[PDB]
């Protein structure tokens, strides 16, 4: 269960060296610093009106 | 020399975004997973595939920023 | 309007707003796994709306959590 974060880290690893392979060939340059990624803190539209009315429906009521 | 100060900055630009893409992908694979579990292994390949070819589209505009640059 | 009813009306908003957003990431998502490997589309789907729905619920709760709090502090 932490094959998808293994999977996405060795993916942002293997781009990550191949900008650094980019950045020596042509040419020269100094070291990146963006952090790893980490996971922690077809229509789509009808999930978005679904939510709307369910949310106009608690206004209402509130008044 | 004067132009590496350039070429940084835009490197840390693309390795931000594509850091996006992959904690995105990944955040949403791993709720599908959590909702459906069978796919925790298939769905690998299609995560893979997507990282690597953005990740190289991500390169390639590192590369045509560099000879866009020393043309002159 | 009532102060009351006006941070109702402004927390409903950036609610929808933020589910829509997440509707999006996530729609986006699923239509790039699906194309390349379109083996997948019933059972991604249907893990797509189970998200889609759970989160919709929980802006529904995140609103009624605000309601509750404001009218009992305020």
């Amino acid at each position: 269960s932490e094959t998808t974060e293994r999977t996405v880290l060795g993916e942002y690893n293997l781009f990550s060296r191949k900008i650094e392979e980019i950045l020596k060939q042509k040419n020269v340059s100094y070291v990146s610093t963006v952090s790893t990624p980490i996971f922690s803190t077809a229509g789509v539209q009808e999930f978005v009106d679904g939510l709307h009315e369910k949310l106009n429906t608690i206004i209402i009521k509130a008044s | 020399t004067t132009r590496s100060k350039a070429i940084a900055s835009k490197t840390k630009e693309i390795e931000q975004v594509y850091r996006q893409d992959c904690e995105t992908f990944g955040m949403v694979v791993k709720m599908l997973i959590e909702k459906d579990p069978s796919l925790e292994k298939s769905i690998q390949f299609a995560l893979r595939q997507n990282l690597h070819e953005i990740g190289e589209r991500c390169v390639e505009e590192l590369k045509h920023f560099i000879a866009e640059y020393d043309t002159s």
